[PDB]
């Protein structure tokens, strides 16, 4: 879902989207998340506030399936009981900034699954390697 | 009540001390100790 | 850049770096005062007498 358009897609522009079509920008706001006689210790501390975050988020990601793939599929189902709303609702209706406060109680039950699917995949194919 | 015996161990010492102008100067007393000042070589 | 269809809540009462500023300006005008001249030996007598006029 990408055209032909000369405008400059720039960093948070489309924050109001619906989610469907800001997941067709989301180098954009990857890219602009790390590079941007006292006051070198703010500016300092600043810049390791931010290096520390990007290592945090990729941190996350790399425990989890997809390590660089900024669009990655795994193998937990989503439980009904999250959002109990339909697909088509979603990706035509809704934005981030709306879909992040309802599932904002669901979080931190979904990355422990992510974690435990990914070990557990991990485990299984190291016996696949090993019956063979 | 001094004893000769025995010691005080507080010196009531006064001084001059310069003021908040640097013009003036007082005369004002403090109490120390004996462990903090020494005799300097009557008066 | 613009950002279309959102709208955010503000508040500049509750708002932050109203304070930063605030604590920069301050500290800001306090480190230019280190290399200056303190008038210690001008707190002193003054004999001051009417202006000719
Ligand atoms: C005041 O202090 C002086 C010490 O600077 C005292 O002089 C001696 O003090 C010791 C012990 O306090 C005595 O054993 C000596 O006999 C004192 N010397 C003399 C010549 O008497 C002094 O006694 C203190 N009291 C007064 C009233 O001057
Ligand atoms: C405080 O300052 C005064 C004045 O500068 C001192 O008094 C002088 O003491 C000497 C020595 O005894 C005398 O020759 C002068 O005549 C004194 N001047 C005056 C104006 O009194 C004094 O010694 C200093 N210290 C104390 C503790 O008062
Ligand atoms: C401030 O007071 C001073 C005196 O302390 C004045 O200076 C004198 O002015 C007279 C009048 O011309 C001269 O004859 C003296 O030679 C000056 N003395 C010095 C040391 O300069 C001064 O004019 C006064 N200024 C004002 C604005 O009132
Ligand atoms: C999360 O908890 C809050 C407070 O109990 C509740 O109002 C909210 O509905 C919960 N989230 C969801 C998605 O139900």
């Amino acid at each position: 879902a990408v055209g032909i358009g000369a405008v400059f897609l720039g960093f948070l522009g489309a924050a109001g989207s619906t989610m469907g079509a800001a997941s067709m920008t989301l180098t954009v706001q990857a890219r602009n998340l790390l590079s941007g006689t006292v006051w070198g210790i703010k500016q300092l501390q600043a810049r390791v506030l931010a290096v520390e975050r990007y290592l945090r988020d990729q941190q996350l990601l790399g425990i989890w399936g997809c390590s660089g793939k900024l669009i990655c599929c795994t193998n937990v189902p989503w439980n009904s009981s999250w959002s109990n709303r339909n697909l088509s609702e979603i990706w035509d209706n809704m934005t981030w900034l709306q879909w992040d406060k309802e599932i904002s109680n669901y979080t931190q039950i979904i990355y422990g699954l992510l974690e435990e699917s990914q070990n557990q995949q991990e485990k299984n194919e190291q016996d696949l390697l090993a019956l063979d | 009540n001094i004893t000769d015996d025995m010691r005080g161990e507080l010196k009531n010492c006064s001084f001059n001390m310069t003021t908040e102008l640097r013009d003036k100067k007082q005369k004002v007393y403090s109490l120390f100790y004996r462990l903090d000042v020494v005799q300097i070589n009557s008066n | 850049i613009h950002l279309e269809n959102v709208t955010e809540e503000f508040n500049m009462w509750k708002n932050n770096m109203v304070e930063q500023m605030h604590t920069d300006i301050i500290s800001l005008w306090d480190q230019s005062l280190k290399p200056c001249v303190k008038l210690t030996p001008l707190c002193v007598t003054l004999q001051c007498t009417n202006v000719t006029n």
